[PDB]
């Protein structure tokens, strides 16, 4: 939504362009739009939802 | 100087005028072609007109 995906390596976070505050990638973080076969350079990652563990407990 | 991919660069060009990212990356090799033709009709006009 705001920022850019960044890895340390291991990890996917999603940052601020111009000041390194990496954040988990949840839903509220992101946004979708279209699907894997469009874009070029498109990566595997996990997509933290904020809402299942509150339905989970 | 921070380096960036060219496409990530465009794609900020672009949420910079108002259209989201994925309209860059879904029209990538589209916006590529059209950019590649536009410069070609600039040596065009460039070498025929003075
Ligand atoms: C990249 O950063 C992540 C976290 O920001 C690092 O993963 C953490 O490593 C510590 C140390 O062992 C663990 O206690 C955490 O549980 C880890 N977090 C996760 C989500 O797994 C990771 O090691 C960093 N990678 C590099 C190459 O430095
Ligand atoms: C990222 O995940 C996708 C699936 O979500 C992977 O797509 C697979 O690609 C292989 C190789 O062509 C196929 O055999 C599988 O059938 C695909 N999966 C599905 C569900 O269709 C893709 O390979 C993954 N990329 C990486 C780098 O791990
Ligand atoms: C980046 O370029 C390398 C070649 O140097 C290529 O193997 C790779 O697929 C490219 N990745 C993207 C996302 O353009």
């Amino acid at each position: 939504r705001e920022g850019v995906f960044v890895s340390n390596g291991t990890h996917w976070f999603v940052t601020q362009r111009n000041f390194y505050e990496p954040q988990i990638i949840t839903t509220d973080n992101t946004f979708v739009s279209g699907n894997c076969d469009v874009v070029i350079g498109i990566v595997n990652n996990t997509v933290y939802d904020p809402l299942q563990p509150e339905l989970d407990s | 100087a921070l380096q960036i991919p060219f496409a990530m660069q465009m794609a900020y060009r672009f949420n910079g005028i108002g259209v989201t990212q994925n309209v860059l990356y879904e029209n990538q090799k589209l916006i590529a072609n059209q950019f590649n033709s536009a410069i070609g009709k600039i040596q065009d006009s460039l070498s025929s007109t003075a």
